[PDB]
This record gives C-alpha cells, structure tokens and sequence, in this order.
C-alpha cells in the first residue's frame, strides 16, 4: 500500500536522477571547468541503481517459481456489485410505487 | 440429560424370549425405528475398555473418565501405549441391540455383552431431576424394576459417561 | 481495497435496511388505513 | 443464488484454527465433547443449489396463494366482515 | 373522511418515497 | 498410522516482518491471525524411559477450544531426503480432561513451553512460527521457529519431495532440516 508506492516511487525518482546527471555529465564533458568533477558524481548515482539492483536481488524472492498474492478477493467486488443492483432494484421498485401514486391523483 | 437406566434381569422363558417381550411392549407403546447403537462393554483394568456407543465411544478411567476424544483418538492412545498401561487381558466382551425412538426419547436395550448378561434399558432425556415424566413412563413400561438414581440431581451437568460405567459395573453380577 | 470497499458495502447495506424499515412503518400505515374500508 | 453460491465457495475455502494439523471446521471436533448422535451428521454438509432455490420459489407462490386468497376475500366477502392482515418484518 | 385520509397518507408515502430517492441517488454518487 | 515428516528451522526475531509479508504474499491464510495458549510435558515412563509429550494447550484467545492433547514418538529414521520426523497423534478433549487423565494414570508436570505466533495454511502442508516464553507457573529461548509440518498418514511419500521444494521455494528465509 503505501510502503510499496512509496519504495516504486522512490526507484522512479532514482531512474530520473541517473538520466539527469548522465544528461549533465554528457553536456559538460562534451564541451566548455571544476563543474566536470561533479559529473563524476554522476557514476555514483549509477551505482546507487546497482544499490537498488542488490536491493532486489536481496527483496523479498517470496517463492521465485510462482506468483504470490493469491486470490483477487473480488468477493468483496462481486458483493459490491450485488449491492448496487439491489440499489438500483429499488430504485425502480420506488419509481414504479411513484408512478403509480401520481396516476392516483 | 443424561437420564437414568436400569436391567430387570427376568428369568422364566428365556432371555430372548424376554428381549422380545420387552420389544413388543414398547413397539405396542409406540416405538418408532431409530437404528441400532449396539454399545459394547468390554474390560481390561484402575481403568477401563469401555466400548459403548452416543455417535462416539469412550473408556472412563477414573473420576468418571474425561474420554472426551474421538474414538479413533482414544484407539490410538491405546495401541500407542500398548503395555504402557495397567488395562489388554481382562474378558473383553461387547454389548449389542436396537435403539427406537419413540417420540423425543430414545430407548436402547443393551444385549448380553459376552453372553451371560441381562438386557439393560436406557433412555435418553431432552434436558433434564426430572424424574416425574421418567417415573410416569418407568412405571408404565416395566414393572418393580428401573430404580435407576444415579449419581444425578446433585446440583458436573448431565453425566452420561459416569452412567455408563456404573453399567458396566454390572460385569461382577454374573 | 478490501477494507474500503468494506466499508463501502456495509455503509450501503445499512442504507438499505434503513430504507426497509422506513418503507415497512410506511406499509404498516397504509395497509392499516386501506383495510379499515372495504369497498 | 449467485451470493449463495459465493458463500458456498467461500466456505469451501473460516480458518480452521489449526494447533496439530486439524485443518478442518470446529464443527467436527464438537462432536467430540459435545456428543451428537445426529446434529454433527446434519451439521456437516446437506444439498443446496437448485433446491434451494427451488423452494424459494415455492415460498414465493405460496406469499401469491395467501396474497390472492386475500384478494378474493375482500371482494367477495365485502359485506362480510374485512379481514384485515399485515405481513412481518 | 376516507377519501381525505387516503390522500393524505398517499401523499406522505410519496415524501417518504421522494426523499428515499434522493438519499439513494446520494448514497449511489459515492 | 499418522506419520509427519516436520523440518526444524529457525528464524532470527529481527527478521519478521520481512517474514511475514512474504508469508502472507505466498500463501498464509484467508485474513491469517495468531494464537494463544500454554503447553506442557507429562513424564510418566519406569520401564519405557520415554516421557510421553503431551500438548494440553489451552487456546485462552479463543471461547472453549478443545485441548489439542498432542503426543510424537519413535522417530522415523528413514534417511530418504526429508525430514522423517516422529509418528504424531492427535487427540481433542475437554476441560480438565488433561488434568483428570494426569491424576488418573498418573503424571508429572516435566517442563512448560508458552509459546505463541502466527497461523499459516497451505494446499496440504502445513508451517508455523512462532516464539516460546519462559513464564512462571501462574504466567527461555526467545526466538522465533519456523517449522514447515506435514501430518498425514504414511501413503508413499510422495508429498515429500513436494514439500522439500515448497521449503526450498522460501530459500531466502531459512533452511530447514531434521535433528539428532
């Protein structure tokens, strides 16, 4: 939920970061400079990607042989769905009641 | 609940002849089908091989006997502690009969366990003291016999298992 | 989701019971107000 | 019937609160404790589906038996003393 | 009188019935 | 002829949460929960030398949970892969039962284990998790032990290999394996 957003995000934001700086570092070395050292920096940020390739290498790995999460728990879905008619059931039962009342008078 | 039982042990014609009587009196009573829970009575002791069933049997060691297990749990237990316990060699006998329903009050005969045995007669209350519809029907079925009084209308709560093994006691009596 | 939608479903099942119950006090006044009169 | 039929899978799939390997439904091992000669046996599974539905049916033309029953007193015992019914809750 | 009291609770059954209405378009907007 | 062929594993306390949300993503319940309850060892052995466990636990979260009477003995040594643990059999009793049968046959309180931790099911394996308490009577490893059980009668060991792959399936949690 808000853990796995935040962590997708996070790697989001990571990707974006390492085509930034790889974006700078190309533009400063390319042509004009002590600024170029922070460039350097930018391989850095490439290992940090590493980092994050060993954060899922070292993740969770569950069964690695099948798909976790089982079940959809749509019941709760289909007994939504369920209600609704039942509302909109209803709704038609009221609409039939009220004609019915307006050709009483 | 756990209403009383007794065993007139009557003589003269036989003892099926006598199981067939009973059986007529309570079919002319109205004693309607209700299978046959044939409950066993076996021995081998201070414990027990209590073999009587009531869709589930038990062997009440001592206090009553918890057995509130499974019967299969309780075979188990057995076999595994073959030896282990003090209760393999006694007479291993068994019990048998029908049991009929007449209405809201089932009535079990239970046989000649090893052969030399009486029939003995149990009912079954719905909720149980309680005493006056159980003397009323005592009274109406058999004659100067069912004394019953169990180890009941003390107050733990309807004991069936207590009754039983006093029924088997009866394995001295012959 | 499943908590939501939870939530979502047991707030309209009371909706709709408390529609039952307004709709039975209202048929139990008609139909008391109709059957004192036979035409 | 479809949310009959749903419960049913449900079911099929409570937790058993298994301690040794019961796996099962608490109705089972109550039968252990709570002798029941036949109430374990009826509690255990019984037949549904189309008979249920079936005599749900039944019950709907039975409420249309009595609601024209009803119908046929007030108008023809109209001078008669009118019955008066209210349905329950 | 009957005929008044008919009208009567004909018209607060069609209240209650209009106001049900609202609430469950309500309820449906979610 | 209930057999079970139970690895013995152990997970450090720290990784839990870890634990069970990998658990909870493979397969642990519908909306899996806890428990709650006491054990204890009878002893009652002269000539067989063998204290015969007995598990009269008392699920105290749950209303009148029967006593889930437990007790595993002749270890299966079988050497075929697997765990091949003791033969087990169940037993579900009532109140005091346990405590009736122990002044009945004759018993001895020989030790107490209160422990507590997470249910988990499966197709048919079963595994559990869970941290022992060192308590007083009225109330010493304090660790987490995560054993993968699967009790059945013998067959044909066929659902051996399927439970030694399911075990290596959750490789980066523990290792599993039988004992001495």
């Amino acid at each position: 939920n808000e853990r796995l957003r935040a962590l997708e995000d996070i790697e989001r934001e990571i990707g974006a970061i390492l085509q930034n700086a790889g974006t700078a570092i190309l533009e400063l070395s390319k042509e004009k400079r002590l600024l170029d050292r922070q460039a350097a920096a930018f391989t850095t940020s490439v290992q940090h990607v590493e980092a994050e390739l060993s954060a899922q290498i070292r993740y969770l790995t569950q069964v690695a042989t099948g798909q976790p999460h089982e079940g959809s728990s749509y019941s709760s879905r289909k007994d939504c769905q369920m209600a609704l008619k039942r509302v909109d059931y209803a709704r038609l039962k009221i609409s039939d009641v009220a004609r019915t009342c307006e050709q009483m008078l | 609940v756990t209403c009383v039982s007794q065993m007139p042990v009557a003589e003269g014609k036989s003892l099926q002849q006598t199981v067939e009587l009973l059986t007529k009196k309570l079919e002319m009573l109205g004693a309607e089908k209700q299978g046959t829970f044939c409950v066993d009575c076996e021995t081998y002791h201070g414990k027990l091989m209590y073999v009587m069933h009531y869709p589930l049997s038990c062997f009440a060691l001592f206090e009553n006997g918890p057995c509130l297990i499974a019967d299969t749990n309780f075979d188990v237990l057995m076999v595994k502690l073959k030896g282990f316990f003090q209760s393999a060699k006694a007479s291993k006998i068994e019990t048998r009969g029908t049991r009929y329903q007449y209405c809201d009050f089932l009535v079990k005969v239970g046989t000649v366990t090893m052969g030399p045995s009486a029939r003995g007669i149990s009912v079954e209350v719905e909720y149980g003291d309680c005493w006056s519809l159980l003397l009323e029907f005592l009274q109406s079925f058999l004659g100067s016999h069912a004394p019953g009084a169990p180890t009941v209308f003390g107050n733990a709560v309807y004991g069936p298992a207590d009754t039983m093994i006093q029924y088997m006691e009866l394995f001295n009596k012959i | 989701r499943n908590q939501q939608l939870r939530a979502l479903q047991e707030e309209c099942d009371r909706k709709l019971i408390t529609l039952r119950d307004e709709v039975s006090i209202d048929l139990y006044e008609l139909e008391e107000e109709y059957y004192s009169s036979s035409s | 019937n479809l949310h009959l039929l749903i419960r049913e899978f449900h079911k099929q799939t409570v937790m058993p609160h298994p301690a040794s390997a019961p796996f099962g439904h608490k109705r089972m091992r109550l039968s252990g404790p709570q002798a029941f000669d036949k109430n374990e046996i009826n509690s255990i599974q019984s037949t549904e589906g189309l008979l249920e539905k079936i005599i749900k049916q039944a019950k709907h033309i039975f409420l249309r038996s009595r609601t024209a029953a009803t119908i046929d007193s007030l108008a023809s015992r109209i001078e008669d003393p009118q019955i008066q019914a209210h349905w329950s809750n | 009188s009957e005929l008044q009291r008919k009208d009567a609770l004909v018209q607060k059954h069609l209240t209650k019935l209009r106001h049900w209405q609202q609430v469950l378009e309500d309820i449906n907007v979610q | 002829n209930m057999m079970e062929y139970l690895l013995q594993g152990s997970v450090l306390d720290h990784s839990l949460e870890s634990l069970i949300h990998r658990l909870r993503g493979l397969c642990d319940n519908m909306e899996p929960e806890t428990f709650l309850d006491h054990e204890m060892v009878f002893l009652l052995k002269g000539q067989q030398a063998s204290p015969f466990v007995l598990r009269a636990r008392r699920s105290m979260d749950r209303a009148g949970a029967p006593w889930h009477l437990r007790y595993l003995g002749q270890p299966e040594m079988g050497d075929k892969n697997r765990h091949a643990l003791v033969r087990n059999c169940v037993d579900i009793a009532t109140s005091e039962n346990l405590t009736d049968f122990l002044m009945e046959m004759g018993f001895r309180m020989d030790h107490e284990f209160v422990a507590k931790g997470h249910l988990f099911r499966k197709g048919i394996m079963k595994v559990v998790v869970y941290k022992i308490f060192r308590i007083l009577v009225p109330g010493l490893s304090l660790s987490y032990l995560v054993e993968l059980s699967v009790v059945a009668p013998a067959g044909q060991d066929m659902v051996s290999d399927d439970m030694r792959n399911f075990a290596e399936q959750l490789k980066p949690l523990v290792h599993l394996e039988k004992i001495d």
